[PDB]
Order: structure tokens, then C-alpha cells, then sequence
């Protein structure tokens, strides 16, 4: 249920 | 330093809503 | 945390939250004691019992937060860890005896109103904040009962106890490297830290120089908000050398 978070943090 | 002081709290002069209560138990 | 209140915004901006990259979960609390350093709970990351042994791949550090699941764009900050270290004393075979960790950040965190470090004790801060009846402020996205899960950072302020009364809450052995925190059954109040919250802070504001110091780490308990029972914290400042040593290098 997280946000996905920007790709740049792997 | 300038640690444990909270930019929106002790660095404005702003207490937060139960502070107090710690400052009280503090006999 | 079970029977806190939500946390107003920038108040506690030294919390820092240990998320687990895959699956993408909540993995503990931590704080912020400098732009490259984070303290935890060596459990959050060495738990054999439980097969828990994290890397520094594993994990990411997200810091200024306020909202558990979101992603807070423009107020967050996302760091990778260079290294973890762990107290070698750590004793995760009985009763999590030094239970604490230090990550050194891979690059250093810029402080905003959000993201700002708390202190650590020195001997006279703990000797005179460290007093049975004194009150602390533990945070955390942790569970909100023993047996869901908070929207945002929940907060909850406790008494310390009297170390023989947290001698007889359990049959655990306690040690002089942790204390024990929360309301009796006769003081009406409630309160406790949970499953989540582990390796977040124990706070006091101290009256003398007006600043936060971190003088516990969440640690264990038995169940969370029992009558009878009380948190127990690892004792920051009776470990603080081997902190010290670690950042010294
Ligand atoms: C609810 N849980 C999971 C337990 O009571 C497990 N109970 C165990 C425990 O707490 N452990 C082992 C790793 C750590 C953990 O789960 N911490 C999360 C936590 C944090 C706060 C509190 C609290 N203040 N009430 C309780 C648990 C303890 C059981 C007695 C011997 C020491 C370990
Ligand atoms: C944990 O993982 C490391 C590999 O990162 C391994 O060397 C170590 O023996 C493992 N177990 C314990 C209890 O440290
Ligand atoms: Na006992
Ligand atoms: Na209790």
C-alpha cells in the first residue's frame, strides 16, 4: 500500500 | 550546534501541542 | 504506537523512516544525528529468530516524513547507505542487550523545516532527564494496536519508571543499557510503542538549553499497551562511546 517512489532511488 | 532545535517550533519561538506536558513532569 | 495522537507537522524533523526496497514495506524507525549519520535499533537489522539480516542494499532512508505510504514530493528526502555498523556486544539471543546500529549516509542530507538532526546526552543531560516520573516523547509509523496502520507519524509522550518496577513487569532479564517507559494501571493514561516502531526515538526537550536529546532507541516489549507492561529503550547515553568510536573512525 507504499507510493511508488522516484526510479532515480534504485 | 544547532541540534535538537526545530525549525518550526524552537527556531520560531512555537510550542507544539504537548511540549508542556514534558516541561511539567521535569520536577 | 498505540493510543498517541498524530504528530503536527515539523515535529519531530530528526525522524527518519527504514524502507525495505523490495517488497516496498515499512522496515523501522530511526532518527537523523547529523547530515551522514542515522541511529536504529541493531534488531531492525540483525534479527536472526525472525531471519532478519539486512544489507546495505536492502534499505533505503527516508527522511523529513510525515505521511506513512505517500511519496511527500518536494518535502522527503531518499538516501542510500554507504555502511551499516552494528554494536558488537548487540545481544539479539535474549533480551536485545545494546540493541543499536549507526548507517553513514552515502551523501550527506540537506536540513530543511522538515529534515533537522537531534542531539545525543552527555553525562549531565541523562543524569539529571533520566529520572523515574520524567516523560519522553516516542514516534514512529508502527503499529497503532497490538493485535491497523497509522495515515501519518503518530506520537505518544511516557513516564519513565522505576527500574524495579520494570525489574517486575517481567521475567525478561533487564540490563543497565536499556529503560523502561509508560503509564501504570493506576494512572488511567495509556500508551506504548508497537511492532513498526522499532528503532525510532525517545525523546526529552531539556529545560535548561531548550533542545531535543535523544535519550532512548525503541527496543522491545512484550505484546504493546498491556496493563502492567511497560516499552523498554535502549539507553543511549550508556552507550554514546561506542557511538562516539564509530564516528571518530
Ligand atoms: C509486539 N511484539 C512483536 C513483541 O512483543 C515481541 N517481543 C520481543 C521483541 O520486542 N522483540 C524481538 C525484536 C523486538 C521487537 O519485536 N520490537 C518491536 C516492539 C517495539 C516496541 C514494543 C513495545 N514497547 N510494546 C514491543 C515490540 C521481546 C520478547 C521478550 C524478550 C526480548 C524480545
Ligand atoms: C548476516 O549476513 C552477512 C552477509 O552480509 C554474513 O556474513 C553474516 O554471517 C550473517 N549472519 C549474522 C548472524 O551476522
Ligand atoms: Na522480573
Ligand atoms: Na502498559
Amino acid at each position: 500500500d507504499f507510493e511508488e517512489i522516484p526510479e532515480e532511488y534504485l | 550546534a544547532d541540534c535538537g532545535l526545530r525549525p518550526l517550533f524552537e527556531k520560531k519561538s512555537l510550542e507544539d501541542k504537548t511540549e508542556r506536558e514534558l516541561l511539567e513532569s521535569y520536577i | 504506537i498505540v493510543e498517541g495522537s498524530d504528530a503536527e507537522i515539523g515535529m519531530s524533523p530528526w525522524q527518519v523512516m527504514l524502507f525495505r526496497k523490495s517488497p516496498q514495506e515499512l522496515l523501522c524507525g530511526a532518527s537523523l544525528i547529523s547530515d551522514r549519520w542515522v541511529l536504529t535499533a541493531a534488531h531492525c537489522l540483525l534479527y536472526p529468530p525472525w531471519d532478519k539480516n539486512f544489507t546495505e542494499n536492502d534499505l533505503l532512508v527516508r527522511i523529513g516524513k510525515h505521511s506513512r505510504t505517500r511519496y511527500e514530493r518536494n518535502i522527503e528526502k531518499i538516501s542510500m547507505l554507504e555502511k551499516i555498523y552494528i554494536h558488537p556486544r548487540y545481544n539479539w539471543r535474549e533480551n536485545l542487550d545494546r540493541d543499536i546500529a549507526l548507517m553513514k549516509l552515502k551523501k550527506p542530507v540537506a536540513f530543511s523545516d522538515y529534515i533537522h538532526p537531534v542531539c545525543l546526552p552527555d553525562r549531565e543531560t541523562a543524569a539529571s532527564l533520566l529520572q523515574a516520573g520524567y516523560k519522553g516523547r516516542v514516534t514512529g509509523w508502527g503499529n497503532l494496536k497490538e493485535t491497523g496502520q497509522p495515515s501519518v507519524l503518530q506520537v505518544v509522550n511516557l513516564p519513565i519508571v522505576e527500574r524495579p518496577v520494570c525489574k517486575d513487569s517481567t521475567r525478561i532479564r533487564i540490563t543497565d543499557n536499556m529503560f523502561c517507559a509508560g503509564y501504570k494501571p493506576d494512572e488511567g493514561k495509556r500508551g506504548d510503542a508497537c511492532e513498526g516502531d522499532s528503532g525510532g526515538p525517545f525523546v526529552m526537550k531539556s529545560p535548561f538549553n531548550n533542545r531535543w536529546y535523544q535519550m532512548g532507541i525503541v527496543s522491545w516489549g512484550e505484546g504493546c499497551d498491556r496493563d502492567g507492561k511497560y516499552g523498554f529503550y535502549t539507553h543511549v547515553f550508556r552507550l554514546k562511546k561506542w557511538i562516539q568510536k564509530v564516528i571518530d573512525q
